[PDB]
Formats: C-alpha cells, sequence, structure tokens
C-alpha cells in the first residue's frame, strides 16, 4: 500500500542582519578634542542627543 | 582690524544728560565683554562700568551707582554709555575697552580690556 511517515524541512544556512546605514553619529571629538577646558570649579553642561 | 570709534564726547551743563557712542570694527560686540576707561589729568584711571557678552548683568563702581546707563546693539555693532546728571568730578578721558569671550571659557570675574 501507500504510507506517510513524517516530513522534510530544508534548513537556513547563515543569517545577516542590515540597518539604516550608521552616517548618523553623536558628536564626540568636540569635547574630547576640546580647544580649552572647563575650570575646577564650574563646568559646562552639554546635552547630546 | 579690531579698531573702537569713541564718539559723543564733549562738555554740557552739569546736571544733563548726553550719551556716548562707542563703535567696534574688525570684530563682533555680542562675543565679548567691554570696559569703560575714565582717565582724568593730572590723575589715575579710574574704573567706570563693563557689560558683559551676554548682558545677563551689569556692574558699575559705587561713585556712578544710580545715574548712568550703559547699553549695546548687537544689529549695528554700536556701544552706547548713558551719561546723566553730570558733575563737575567727572571730567576725565573715556576710553572703550574689548574684553576676553566666552568663545575661551574662562573662570568666573572675568578678566578683560586687552585692547582698546
Amino acid at each position: 500500500g501507500i504510507y506517510q511517515t513524517s516530513n522534510f524541512r530544508v534548513q537556513p544556512t547563515e543569517s545577516i542582519v542590515r540597518f539604516p546605514n550608521i552616517t548618523n553619529l553623536c558628536p564626540f571629538d568636540e569635547v574630547f578634542n576640546a580647544t580649552r577646558f572647563a575650570s575646577v570649579y564650574a563646568w559646562n553642561r552639554k546635552r547630546i542627543s | 582690524q579690531v579698531q573702537l570709534v569713541e564718539s559723543g564726547g564733549g562738555v554740557v551743563q552739569p546736571g544733563r544728560s548726553l550719551r556716548l557712542s562707542c563703535a567696534a570694527s574688525g570684530f563682533t560686540l555680542s562675543s565679548y565683554g567691554m570696559h569703560w576707561v575714565r582717565q582724568a589729568p593730572g590723575k589715575g584711571l579710574e574704573w567706570v562700568a563693563v557689560i558683559s557678552y551676554d548682558g545677563s548683568n551689569k556692574y558699575y563702581v559705587d561713585s556712578v551707582k544710580g545715574r548712568f546707563t550703559i547699553s549695546r546693539d548687537n544689529s549695528k555693532n554700536t556701544l552706547y554709555l548713558q551719561m546723566n546728571s553730570l558733575r563737575a568730578e567727572d571730567t576725565a578721558v573715556y576710553y572703550c575697552a574689548r574684553g576676553w569671550a566666552y568663545w575661551e571659557l574662562l573662570p568666573d570675574y572675568y578678566y578683560g580690556m586687552d585692547v582698546w
């Protein structure tokens, strides 16, 4: 006669991830490589967003 | 070139009012502080008033409190001193000075008046 035993499936080989590009960086060099610094008392308070 | 023009000088009846004008060329007043210094013949220089780069606060000397006013205009790059209720001891030569900038961050009670 005819009978059914089970199923068969192909497995994926690798994985890939994508994202909308990386051009939009936070300005960080101007803080680390700054022309001048702040004093021991008082300090500049910068906001990054 | 950094050049400052002091105009409006004159001799007026005591107790009257007059407005002194200063012209700044080569830079912008909005980023710097100004000093007004008077010097009488036969005497030493006498500090009068200052204006900060941001215009948040104003300081005068005790001899000029409540009688003169200082003002600035960023649009035309012009500096105005309002002299009111003049007294005979005010005979001096007034100089308009330029102080350091917020461009160069320095501690409080700022240091200024390097060229005028």
